[PDB]
């Protein structure tokens, strides 16, 4: 039917399981730290000369 | 209308971003490390600048 | 002039210096840097600015 309230018709009810979906970090953590982006680069300057 | 080419009425020089100079694909002319940016001239660093 | 006006080695023209230590009071900000005028170069203090 259309409504979900309990009824004789709504007794017929078949439900497949939800589609599996895994979530997790990427390999070798790609994309976690900005790389080769000019907007925000990151430095290894010496303290004195900066 | 006015012809910027031959009477000096330029108005579009605000749309340049980066000028890179290379002498026969050597190190860039601007110098060894004369510029804050490593190996080019930077203008209108508009998108983002740290 | 050509002989002995400007160097040919590698030198920056503009240097940024991050604070060595910083103190953010409720109404202050005390930033302490370390100027590093390397050998064989002189810095005119009028060029510096925060």
């Amino acid at each position: 039917g259309t409504s979900d309230n309990s009824s004789e018709i709504n007794l017929v009810q078949q439900s497949m399981p939800n589609r599996p979906n895994y979530i997790g970090f990427r390999d070798n953590f790609v994309g976690l730290m900005y790389y080769n982006s000019t907007g925000n680069m990151g430095v290894l300057a010496g303290q004195a000369s900066q | 209308g006015s012809i910027p080419y031959l009477d000096g009425t330029f108005y579009l020089n605000h749309t340049f971003k980066k000028v890179s100079i290379m002498f026969d694909s050597s190190v860039s002319w601007p110098g060894n490390d004369r510029l804050l940016t490593p190996n080019e001239f930077e203008i209108k660093r508009s998108v983002d600048g740290e | 002039p050509t002989h002995d006006v400007t160097t040919d080695r590698s030198q920056r023209l503009t240097l940024r210096f991050v604070p060595v230590d910083r103190e953010a009071t409720t109404y202050l900000y005390k930033a302490r840097f370390t100027l590093a005028v390397g050998d064989n170069r002189v810095l005119d203090m009028a060029s510096t600015y925060f």
